[PDB]
């Protein structure tokens, strides 16, 4: 029993296939022109000349309610978070008011950062972000790679975004981590924006949410 | 050979490709992870060469400095130069730990190293070589009274490893003293002690942890309250760095240990309020469970609340606080779990050592309360507790049994070693969970190598140097065969995990081989576990934390090396054969351990008797009772002398008392032919040809020469008639020819 339980815990020869991984980094194809089931379950708000300011506030609460239409527990406001640098106009705060009007702005140095602290081991499955090409072209996020881990200390690689036209919520559930859950554990997550569209300086940020599963008298 | 580092590396290298090109990107990956080993090799060389070079004083230091150049089969020499191949930092990092390793090589009984010395040996230009040099001569404890002179002259340049080397080494060669005009100094360079308001000074947040660490340090077996508070609060509150407010796990893990150190062996108590206040402190920091991240209360400082709770109940053996502070398996695998998981290890093993009396030597404590569990054997980071789990109770295991050698913990840690080896490094299925889960392989890896190296420390075994030649050696990892700073932070991940392994298998190669062998540790004196567990910190996950206190274990080496010389010649006699008696590290009543002359006797308070057998030199037999015991025997020196027999012709006057074995006769015969082939040339032949052989037939013969007066007669009748003694029936004989023969 001993020396059983030690083989699950350690496989030696069961697990190691072949050993030839390609070992480059898979890249996300972020692009809605194109119709597919699989960038559908990625892409909530539809594939569609530039929409006007309040069409893109209009879609901006549509896709809030469908994505909170479903059976869904939002935790965005049950986490730590501490961005690179502020600007002094506005915290993280209009980025998490779920208003398309407000948003944060950060400024300093060009490799942006983005941290995300948890309390407590969450286990998160989608992941949304908001983007806008067209009203927020200057300061329009162009590369972004989300990374995880248990503590600022073990944090690591997951995925690459790039971004050529999005006006719309972004959703982004992992699979690759986890196939059996489905669904991705970690207490440390931090995003990187490294440069910006047209070759920009600084980057705003208009929406941000995290995704968990689980007549009066006055 | 495989550990040297002044000079160019043997490498082997995979390269399971045949374009030129790739062969080539490969054989320079494989330079930069051998620069890495190069920078690393710190740890081992001090193991290596502890005592070994004695200084003359007039005589100038050298520094050899770092080579990190790589030699190939193929003889295509590649040269890594920073920091295009490396990390900058990390060139210099292992310049400093070469320099601490050049500052230890000097002995502690060494005279005439005044302040004055190390500024005569100042290279006159400030690098991290002196820094560490200087950290190497204060550890030892050298800098017991440094002149204020020329501390300002080195703490002027706002460079770190100076500063980093100055601070530790001082704080270390005093020791506990208390004085005023030093950790004033300290108390500058800290900025949260600095008083609030003032405007910040720019320190660099390691010379913080620095100056923290040499305080704790400084302020050992002090239990002063108005420091430790204060260094309590340092561990709950938060810095400013670069004007902006920050959290740092490595100053708070330096403030845990800072507490800890202070108020060693404390907690024994049956004052006691304030400890207890402390105490339920601490508990409440480890224990707390938090929904929401509170901003000034982290998990960072989970470490340093439960490494400080370590040294509060050193070798205490309170049950209670074990109890809450050891983690059940059974009941958390239920749950989801909270906190960092590398928590789990640090507080088992906290657990493990406050009883210090049930530190299980077999696989069923190691194995306690472990089970899967699970349909999916597969590698998941729900079965990540277990392997932390198993590394905080191997790793106080290990320290536990320091020195001491024993074979049933050595087979356990070679079963372990063997079966965890093959998964170590495998980037297989590239997973997030797979990918975390094997990196704390990797960390269970360097600690059960690490651990096994300290139970056999200083013994030169053959399977544990199998084990740590191979961890040292091939890269392994991603790369071989088993957007721009975005990739500069993705091979830097990587090569920060080569260094972590390397560090690991480093200390192994260099505990194994303590002071060339004649050196091993000390697990007696209370502060010396300390000082142990506190070199043995598993740190090395990135960035690495701590890492210029592992060049401490230093205060825990002594010898403990037992060599026999002649008394009449004064020379050393080797290769005779001694018995030992031991306890067996048990309460078992004895076994005889059979041993060569130039061996590690075990810890002197568990020798009951020592005998010296051998043919020739007659034997010596000393039994320890009660009163004295073998340390304080051995006080004077770890070297007792022995007394030469004597091949005396008188001895054999006419009867050979000896049992003259044609054995050893035939031996002695051998031996003897073997130095006249590379006669009566000897003055025993001499008295033997001159025939007064028989000392005591002579006399008598001289006597009875002429009478035979009443009184003489009688007394020649009684020699003849004694109750023992030699040629007797000789005797008897001449008497009879002087009374009745001819004349």
């Amino acid at each position: 029993g001993i020396n059983k339980v030690l083989d699950h815990l350690a496989p030696s020869e069961l697990i190691k296939p072949v050993k030839s991984c390609h070992n480059k980094p898979s890249v996300l194809v972020l692009d809605d022109r194109i119709v597919d089931a699989a960038t559908k379950d990625l892409y909530v708000n539809g594939f569609q000349q530039n929409p006007t300011p309040e069409n893109l506030q209009h879609m901006f609460h549509q896709g809030i309610e469908i994505l909170d239409s479903a059976r869904m527990i939002n935790v965005t406001h049950l986490a730590l978070w501490k961005p690179s640098s502020f600007k002094l106009g506005n915290p993280v705060d209009f980025a998490l008011d779920d208003n398309y009007d407000t948003f944060w702005q950060s400024d300093g140095g060009q490799p942006h950062q983005l941290d995300i602290m948890f309390s407590k081991r969450m286990d998160i499955c989608v992941m949304a972000i908001f983007f806008s090409m067209i009203a927020d072209e200057s300061y329009a996020p162009s590369l972004v790679k989300v990374y995880a881990g248990h503590s600022p200390s073990d944090a690591r690689f997951y995925k690459m975004l790039e971004v050529r036209n999005v006006n719309g919520w972004v959703a982004l559930r992992f699979l690759d981590n986890r196939e059996d859950d489905q669904l991705l554990k970690c207490q440390f997550i931090r995003l990187l924006f490294p440069v910006n569209h047209e070759n920009g300086k600084d980057t705003h940020l208009r929406g941000i949410r995290l995704y968990v599963p689980s007549a009066i008298l006055r | 050979s495989l550990l040297a580092y002044y000079r160019p590396t043997k490498t082997q290298f995979f390269t399971t490709k045949t374009e030129y090109a790739q062969i080539l990107a490969q054989k320079k990956y494989f330079a930069k992870i051998m620069a890495l080993r190069t920078c690393t090799n710190g740890v081992g060389w001090g193991a290596v060469a502890y005592a070994t070079e004695k200084p003359i004083s007039t005589q100038k230091w050298v520094i050899q400095p770092l080579n990190l150049i790589s030699v190939f089969p193929d003889d295509t020499k590649i040269t890594v130069k920073a920091p295009e191949d490396i990390a900058h930092d990390i060139v210099e990092w292992g310049q400093f730990h070469a320099g601490v390793s050049s500052g230890l090589r000097i002995s502690k009984k060494a005279t005439g190293i005044t302040g004055s010395w190390i500024a005569f040996n100042k290279p006159k230009e400030l690098d991290a070589y002196h820094g560490g040099f200087l950290l190497g001569l204060g550890l030892n404890g050298h800098l017991k009274n440094l002149e204020e002179w020329h501390i300002y002259n080195y703490l002027s340049p706002r460079n770190t490893h100076i500063s980093i080397g100055l601070l530790l080494g001082m704080s270390s060669s005093m020791k506990g003293s208390m004085d005023s005009k030093l950790i004033k100094v300290i108390s500058v360079h800290l900025v949260a002690f600095l008083p609030s308001g003032s405007s910040d000074l720019n320190i660099d947040l390691k010379l913080q942890t620095a100056g923290i660490i040499g305080m704790g340090m400084l302020y050992l077996n002090s239990r002063h309250k108005r420091m430790s508070d204060s260094i309590f609060a340092q561990l709950v509150s938060l810095l400013n760095v670069n004007d902006e407010m920050v959290a740092d796990e490595e100053y708070r893990l330096a403030a845990g240990i800072s507490l800890g150190l202070i108020n060693l062996g404390a907690g024994q108590t049956k004052q006691n309020v304030m400890y207890e206040d402390l105490t339920t402190k601490l508990l409440e920091i480890v224990t707390s469970t938090y929904d929401v991240e509170n901003d000034w209360i982290p998990e960072n400082s989970q470490i340093g609340a439960v490494i400080a709770i370590m040294f509060l109940f050193l070798k205490s053996n309170n049950f209670g606080i074990s109890n809450m502070l050891k983690v059940d398996l059974k009941e958390i695998l239920k749950a989801n779990i909270n906190t960092r998981p590398e928590l789990l290890m640090y507080r088992e093993w906290a657990s493990n050592m406050i009883l210090w009396e049930f530190i299980g030597d077999d696989l069923s404590f190691i194995m306690k309360d472990v089970d899967i569990g699970v349909k999916f054997s597969e590698l998941n980071t729900d079965l990540l507790p277990i392997y932390y789990t198993m590394a905080g109770r191997i790793l106080a295991m290990g320290i536990r049994f320091a020195s001491t050698g024993n074979l049933k913990i050595r087979n356990i840690l070679l079963s372990l070693v063997d079966k965890f080896l093959p998964l170590y490094q495998y980037p297989g299925k590239q997973n997030l969970d797979f990918r975390l889960t094997i990196s704390v392989i990797n960390v269970l890896t360097n600690v059960i190598v690490v651990s096994l190296s300290m139970v056999m420390c200083a013994s030169g075994d053959l399977e544990v140097l199998r084990r740590v030649k191979y961890l040292h050696e091939v890269a392994s990892g991603p790369y071989s065969d088993l957007s721009d700073p975005t990739a500069y932070l993705e091979d830097k991940k990587d090569i920060d995990d080569h260094y972590g392994k390397f560090i690991s298998t480093n200390l192994a190669l260099g505990f194994l081989f303590l002071g060339s062998g004649q050196y091993a540790l000390n697990t007696s004196t209370l502060e010396s576990i300390a000082f142990l567990s506190m070199s043995v910190l598993p740190t090395y996950t990135t960035p690495h934390p701590l890492q210029e206190l592992k060049h401490f274990w230093s205060m825990a080496v002594e010898p403990r090396c037992l060599v026999i010389k002649d008394i009449s010649t004064g020379d050393a006699v080797n290769n005779v054969p001694i018995e030992l008696v031991v306890e067996e590290d048990v309460e078992k009543e004895e076994v005889i351990r059979e041993i060569s002359t130039p061996c590690l006797l075990p810890d002197f308070s568990k020798i009951k008797s020592i005998r010296v057998k051998m043919h020739g030199y007659f034997p010596l037999e000393v039994n320890f009772t009660k009163d004295y015991s073998a340390s304080d025997f051995f006080s004077g020196g770890t070297i007792i002398y022995i007394q030469r027999k004597s091949e005396s012709v008188f001895e054999n006057k006419a009867s050979f008392r000896n049992v003259e074995d044609i054995h050893v006769a035939l031996k002695r015969k051998a031996a003897e032919s073997k130095n006249y082939s590379r006669g009566n040339t000897t003055s025993s032949q001499l008295v033997e040809s001159l025939g007064i052989q028989d000392l005591t037939m002579v006399e008598l013969d001289t006597l009875l020469s002429a009478a035979l007066t009443d009184s003489e007669s009688y007394n020649l009748g009684l020699l003849c008639s004694d109750k023992n003694s030699g040629d007797i029936l000789d005797c008897q004989l001449e008497l009879w020819y002087k009374s009745f023969g001819p004349h």
